[PDB]
RNA sequence: CGCGACCUCAGAUCAGACGUGGCGACCCGCUGAAUUUAAGCAUAUUAGUCAGCGGAGGAGAAGAAACUAACCAGGAUUCCCUCAGUAACGGCGAGUGAACAGGGAAGAGCCCAGCGCCGAAUCCCCGCCCCGCGGCGGGGCGCGGGACAUGUGGCGUACGGAAGACCCGCUCCCCGGCGCCGCUCGUGGGGGGCCCAAGUCCUUCUGAUCGAGGCCCAGCCCGUGGACGGUGUGAGGCCGGUAGCGGCCCCCGGCGCGCCGGGCCCGGGUCUUCCCGGAGUCGGGUUGCUUGGGAAUGCAGCCCAAAGCGGGUGGUAAACUCCAUCUAAGGCUAAAUACCGGCACGAGACCGAUAGUCAACAAGUACCGUAAGGGAAAGUUGAAAAGAACUUUGAAGAGAGAGUUCAAGAGGGCGUGAAACCGUUAAGAGGUAAACGGGUGGGGUCCGCGCAGUCCGCCCGGAGGAUUCAACCCGGCGGCGGGUCCGGCCGUGUCGGCGGCCCGGCGGAUCUUUCCCGCGCGGGGGACCGUCCCCCGACCGGCGACCGGCCGCCGCCGGGCGCAUUUCC
RNA sequence: CCGACCCGUCUUGAAACACGGACCAAGGAGUCUAACACGUGCGCGAGUCGGGGGCUCGCACGAAAGCCGCCGUGGCGCAAUGAAGGUGAAGGCCGGCGCGCUCGCCGGCCGAGGUGGGAUCCCGAGGCCUCUCCAGUCCGCCGAGGGCGCACCACCGGCCCG
RNA sequence: ACUAAUCGAACCAUCUAGUAGCUGGUUCCCUCCGAAGUUUCCCUCAGGAUAGCUGGCGCUCUCGCAGACCCGAGCCACGCA
RNA sequence: CUACGCCGCGACGAGUAGGAGGGCCGCUGCGGUGAGCCUUGAAGCCUAGGGCGCGGGCCCGGGUGGAGCCGCCGCAGGUGCAGAUCUUGGUGGUAGUAGCAAAUAUUCAAACGAGAACUUUGAAGGCCGAAGUGGAGAAGGGUUCCAUGUGAACAGCAGUUGA
RNA sequence: CGACUCUUAGCGGUGGAUCACUCGGCUCGUGCGUCGAUGAAGAACGCAGCUAGCUGCGAGAAUUAAUGUGAAUUGCAGGACACAUUGAUCAUCGACACUUCGAACGCACUUGCGGCCCCGGGUUCCUCCCGGGGCUACGCCUGUCUGAGCGUCGCU
């Protein structure tokens, strides 16, 4: 029964809510999990950075966010074919690539490959053979300066 | 203090453990110190007693000097039986009383290949520890 | 409590003609059991009232502003002799109160050293203090493995690990902090301010980089800066014995007039 | 009027395999209420929930757009935060109720059919030989069978693909072992086994002690070990353990090099010529259920029934029109996620034998019901059985002695041993049932070291002692004051910035190369400003409760002298 | 000796011929979650909040605590109003001008108007002083009146949306 | 009528701690304040909402706080009943 | 002069339902603290013992007991019982009472035995009266069958007897 | 004076509260996350020198082997066991074994009864009896063998 003055409450507790109810008494292990988790496979991956691929730069989509900017999925296809890039060799060089997306404007296409353009720069590239440098870098550059990378690769910046 | 997460602090699973414990490991919870002459002489601290030794009592009814040769190490109730540690019942004949083998120390003992084997193991690893912590 | 304990029985009420109690009854026969109450919280072997649940909101969140704020008022009360001695840390060949040794400590690797720090710092007698302490804990707590209970010690606070939590750590009551980890609930152990410190050098000069000055900001915090007084000079007796005080003042009253028995 | 081939069927204890049933906490596909709420009740709610049926796995399901959107656009699935108790649904009542964008956890993509090309290039089975066994594979041989043109394999799949030329680059794949490293790695990778510090020191308490006191050298000994448990209490040092990138032994698994057996076949760019798609399906009508989905979100039954610049979607039915977006009717896929069942662990501000699981115990037991099913009660001698020998009465149960024990006023349902109730003893009382409140009185058990009644400050008098009383000397230590006497400084300003983007920081939605690497279009490096930083120094206020040194005064203490009309007991 | 009916409960009314209660022991009933509202305490304050995630020997305590800052996404607050399309909160004085036509073009100022109350604060004629006086040195108290007026209240104006 | 001592719908388990405006109970002490059975509306009349009666928390103001013992040195508060 | 303290003056004091404050009232556990207590005796319990407080309650003496417990500052509750035809357990009065009364019936002697109304043997008197109180089966029971021994409990008295 | 009754106290009964303890639960978290026709889960019946339950086991039956360990098990008895011409006990468990029902599998069961192929015996190959061993369920896949059809054809 209403009493005086107060806020018309409509509980949604009518549904025997008491059987799917999610403690979270399990969420530091959780966490612990997922960091131990996230170090494994730092070490599996060992020069290669630990975030994984670097990821292109993306504007958000409606009229609230698309002043921001923020990272996607991968890479286009044009952005990899005006880069040079084979899109069966970015993936095994690092690259994340998105089939499905397409470049409405050049400016977009434009920043993204120079980000392309920017990483390959800066990637350090271990022959199959140690032993046998075929094509992919001196060793002076990757005996010391191979480093494993924290964090993503190039943050995504406005 | 202890930081093995895999063994146990909690008394009721330590308690479980010492009681149910099998055989084979009631004989290592079953140990006593040896005497100040064996400890210089074997290079090793205690020792699981064993049905032929000689122990002497330090606690209890029967402290003394008296050196008395164990004759039964009764595992299922944690005691062992000496020679004169008995006493009188009722109708007239001895029982030996049990007494737990951390309240005796041993003077002597039953020495075959495997217990010399296990002195030397025991001294090895003293020895070992002393080095590293040197 | 689990959710099914007294609510696997079955039982239902006799109904009201049989001269007895309302109270769900087991049903069957041939067992002590088959008769009896059942489902209530006054009934044996039935449900307690309001069975305790696991989402009781165990944990608090707390601002983040104001538990800096008790980490301040912690450390500047554990530079005060009375209050110190008011936690009973047994201060009274200390030095130096601020409490501060050199870095060498920080290396130290074996137990006898850091006793050896502690008697020639003369905080030896707390840790005497928590050997005497050392008794059995009455109640519950010993069948659920809180057995033992002792005094609280020194808190050794340092900024790098190079063994002292290994030196130290044997010591009864002793408690080691990180200066870039400080922590309410060893500072002031029981909720009452006033714990023992004894501060490494450079955990003692980074403090000012983790909580500023009143003219810096923290850097170490990034936001923080410390709290204010509302009132700056808390000597009452200074303040109301100041002459300009004095001279605003009337004069006391200060003859009692009991009642007159009227004759 | 038989013999063959194919097709479609049948039998077999044919050769070799596979499925069934259980568990089912979590997951998938169905089926599916009513109690309840609406203060009645029928739609609604409960609820796509309980019950019912089927099917799995260590996860499952989902999943790489016939998507979201409408923006300067994002881009598989799943999970978390938020959107949001919102849009919306609803006797528009009670109530119900998502999604997109955003931030994160994780992140991985792919394969067919078709259209085509390639002498079916393909696959299974059976015999023979060799290399192997450890999950049964590799290689070779068979004018050995079979499947298969009613279509196997290679290339290839919407991100386009193929074939030709022209140019450029030879770029280096996976599979199972032989020997051994970095020794697998937050410091062993895992499993198992055995080990590794220090008091039973002296004196005492006790039935027993793990209790109490002590252990000269800054203090018994060890401590990377002061968790826990056991032991006749209450133990870091008696024992097991505990700590330790501690030791030793056994077994198993994946990481690089040289070799081994064999496979393994060309990749990119440009141009030209070709080729490109899933049908009783979509969609439409109707019906029923479902959804927040509202002129109908999804699912299904029935009827109709497609197209190819086509089709789907674009949250109000419809026609015309432009635009955007994807490409359905085939398939696979790890992670992040779930887990009241199971195996093995760890912990707790939980409960403590009417509690906590029904079950601390020969508990899903005893027992009950024809059955489905229902379902208890029940822990504790003692440190150790040392569990009462022996004598005595009785037919015995049961007693009296004796004995063990620290204790049987602990004697096998034996720790402690309340109340209700009962027996006996002692005291008191008793015809208005007992019991009760207020007020006295009597008796009684106890208490008061009750039983010659306190103390203590000064002074007077008496009779005795003793350093020493005061004042001076020396030394130490405090308190207070001092133009800062001298420093050390402290607060607020104030100057030159000598002082810092090389030789002090951090920030600024402040200006720039008009000195420096990207198209006249970025990132650096500078200048300025704001807070600074330690400094060279000065002036103002002060010695402050931030401290020292000198003096001055006072006080205390220790040692002298003072040895008697002082001082004290 | 005087006073004194048996408690609990529903009830206008219980000692009731109203119900429960033979006695004793142990157990036994406003709890937790979520959402609101108001009050109080604390921190920060036009902001506030890391709760989800991440980083820190991964773990006796510690499943804690600490930190993030281009993790503040986001929530709530900072703006309302309308079904919606949408729109969206500054005035007072001195002036020269049209025609200061109940209004259009600017300057100079100041920055949420005014009335009546309004704690507090400010000024304050005149008083209170000593052994006394003609003559002024410094400040203390009382003080009729007057002034600026907090919060808040009543009212009158003004501004935003329909 | 009978359908296992049960029949105008058996028994068992579960949904289920079904709902109840109705009955019963609801656990320590002292101190302070202290009611209502009336208005209006309700498929309302053994019940609610609503106003009233109650308590708690305050806040805004008024008289001044007087002489250190003592001693006033026409006019005597906002406002209320 | 524990300023959350201390002191002065004046008026006032009913109370259901209900509201609020205080609690150096009480229970359990946690963080602190008492160089707390304790085998030279903890908890619990008993007590014609001494007291304190308005009260909730508390302290001390004596006994029993045999291993743990408490004060203070905070924290947290499964935190206080006379009732609920309350739940479980135990115990009274009733009360040595109702009762041990359906189907005719027992008596004598002896034996064993501590013990005989009830057992056994003998004698006598009766009953079932062949549709039986006889002799054998089915269903059901499951060792009750048979011998020996015992006299705890059971056979609603007893037992030397017994399913 | 007694009995009886009441009150109080001492002692003794009845009863099992209180307190202390706890090899049990409850809750949370972690790592794994594994059944079965090669016969599971479940059930029954058996197995110890003295053994009813519980527990363990399966006619090799409170266990065999192997490995580790290293002198016991224990309520009583018995007997091992140079611990080295190898070893009690316990643990681990990878070898071996694992009765009858049960998806339960020759048919069927509140009972019982077959069929086929081998081996041994009574027989003295020939098949009657007895014993032992191996097979004999349903569905379904690939292949094989044997077939059916006034199905479609070819030759005659
Ligand atoms: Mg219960
Ligand atoms: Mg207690
Ligand atoms: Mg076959
Ligand atoms: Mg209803
Ligand atoms: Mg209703
Ligand atoms: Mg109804
Ligand atoms: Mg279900
Ligand atoms: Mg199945
Ligand atoms: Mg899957
Ligand atoms: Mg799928
Ligand atoms: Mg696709
Ligand atoms: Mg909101
Ligand atoms: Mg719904
Ligand atoms: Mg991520
Ligand atoms: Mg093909
Ligand atoms: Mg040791
Ligand atoms: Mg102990
Ligand atoms: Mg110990
Ligand atoms: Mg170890
Ligand atoms: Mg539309
Ligand atoms: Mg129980
Ligand atoms: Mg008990
Ligand atoms: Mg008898
Ligand atoms: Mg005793
Ligand atoms: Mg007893
Ligand atoms: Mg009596
Ligand atoms: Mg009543
Ligand atoms: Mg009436
Ligand atoms: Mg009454
Ligand atoms: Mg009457
Ligand atoms: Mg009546
Ligand atoms: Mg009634
Ligand atoms: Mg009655
Ligand atoms: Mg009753
Ligand atoms: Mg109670
Ligand atoms: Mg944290
Ligand atoms: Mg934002
Ligand atoms: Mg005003
Ligand atoms: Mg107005
Ligand atoms: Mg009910
Ligand atoms: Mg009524
Ligand atoms: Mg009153
Ligand atoms: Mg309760
Ligand atoms: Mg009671
Ligand atoms: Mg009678
Ligand atoms: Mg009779
Ligand atoms: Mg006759
Ligand atoms: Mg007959
Ligand atoms: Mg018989
Ligand atoms: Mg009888
Ligand atoms: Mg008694
Ligand atoms: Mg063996
Ligand atoms: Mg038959
Ligand atoms: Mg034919």
């Amino acid at each position: 029964a209403p009493s005086r003055n107060g806020m018309v409450l409509k509980p949604h507790f009518h549904k025997d809510w008491q059987r799917r109810v999610a403690t979270w008494f399990n969420q530091p292990a959780r966490k612990i999990r997922r960091r131990k988790a996230r170090q494994a496979k730092a070490r599996r991956i060992a020069p290669r950075p630990a975030s994984g691929p670097i990821r292109p730069i993306v504007r958000c989509p409606t009229v609230r966010y698309h002043t921001k900017v923020r990272a996607g999925r991968g890479f286009s296809l044009e952005e990899l074919r005006v880069a040079g890039i084979h899109k069966k060799v970015a993936r095994t060089i690092g690259i994340s690539v998105d089939p499905r997306r397409r470049n409405k404007s050049t400016e977009s296409l434009q920043a993204n490959v120079q980000r392309l353009k920017e990483y390959r720069s800066k990637l350090i590239l271990f022959p199959r053979k140690p032993s046998a440098p075929k094509k992919g870098d001196s060793s002076a550059e990757e005996l010391k300066l191979a480093t494993q990378l924290t964090g993503p690769v190039m943050p995504v910046r406005n | 203090m202890k930081f093995n997460p895999f063994v146990t602090s909690d008394r009721s699973k330590n308690r479980k453990r010492h009681f149910n414990a099998p055989s084979h490991i009631r004989r290592k919870i079953m140990s006593s110190p040896l005497s100040k002459e064996l400890r210089q002489k074997y290079n090793v601290r205690s020792m699981p007693i064993r049905k032929d030794d000689e122990v002497q009592v330090v606690r209890g009814h029967y402290k003394g000097q008296q050196i008395g040769k164990v004759v039964q190490v009764y595992r299922k109730k944690y005691v062992i039986y000496i020679e004169r540690v008995q006493r009188e019942k009722a109708n007239g004949t001895t029982v030996h009383v049990g007494i737990h083998p951390s309240k005796v120390v041993i003077t002597r003992l039953k020495l075959d290949k495997d217990r010399k084997k296990i002195l030397e193991r025991k001294a090895k690893s003293r020895q070992v520890g002393k080095e590293k912590g040197k | 409590v689990s959710e099914l304990a007294g609510h696997q029985t079955s039982a239902e009420s006799w109904g009201t003609g049989r001269a007895v109690a309302r109270i769900p009854r087991v049903r069957g026969g041939g067992t002590h059991r088959s008769g009896q109450g059942a489902f209530g919280n006054m009934c044996r072997g039935g449900r307690m009232f309001a069975p305790t649940k696991t989402w009781r909101r165990w944990h608090r969140r707390v601002n983040t502003t104001q538990k800096r704020y008790a980490i301040c008022s912690a450390l500047a009360a554990s530079a005060l002799p009375a209050l110190v001695m008011s936690k009973g840390h047994r201060i009274e060949e200390v030095p130096e109160l601020p409490l501060v040794v050199e870095d060498k400590v920080e290396g130290y690797k074996k137990t006898k050293e850091a006793v050896l720090l502690l008697k020639k710092l003369k905080a030896w007698n707390d840790i005497k203090k928590v050997y005497a302490s050392q008794r059995m804990r009455a109640g519950k707590g010993k069948m659920r493995n809180r057995r033992r209970i002792q005094r609280r010690g020194p808190c050794i606070i340092y900024n790098e690990d190079n063994g002292i939590i290994k030196a130290f750590r044997n010591i009864p009551g002793i408690t080691l902090l990180n200066v870039s980890k400080l922590n309410i609930l060893k500072l002031a152990p029981g909720g009452h301010v006033g714990r023992f410190c004894i501060w490494t050098e450079s955990a003692f000069r980074k403090l000012d980089e983790l909580y500023g000055t009143w003219r810096k900001a923290a850097s170490l915090k990034s936001n923080y800066n410390l709290p204010m007084h509302k009132m700056i000079n808390t000597d009452l007796s200074r303040i109301l014995k100041s002459p300009e005080i004095q001279r605003a003042l009337r004069a006391p009253r200060k003859k009692i007039h009991r009642r007159v028995l009227k004759k």
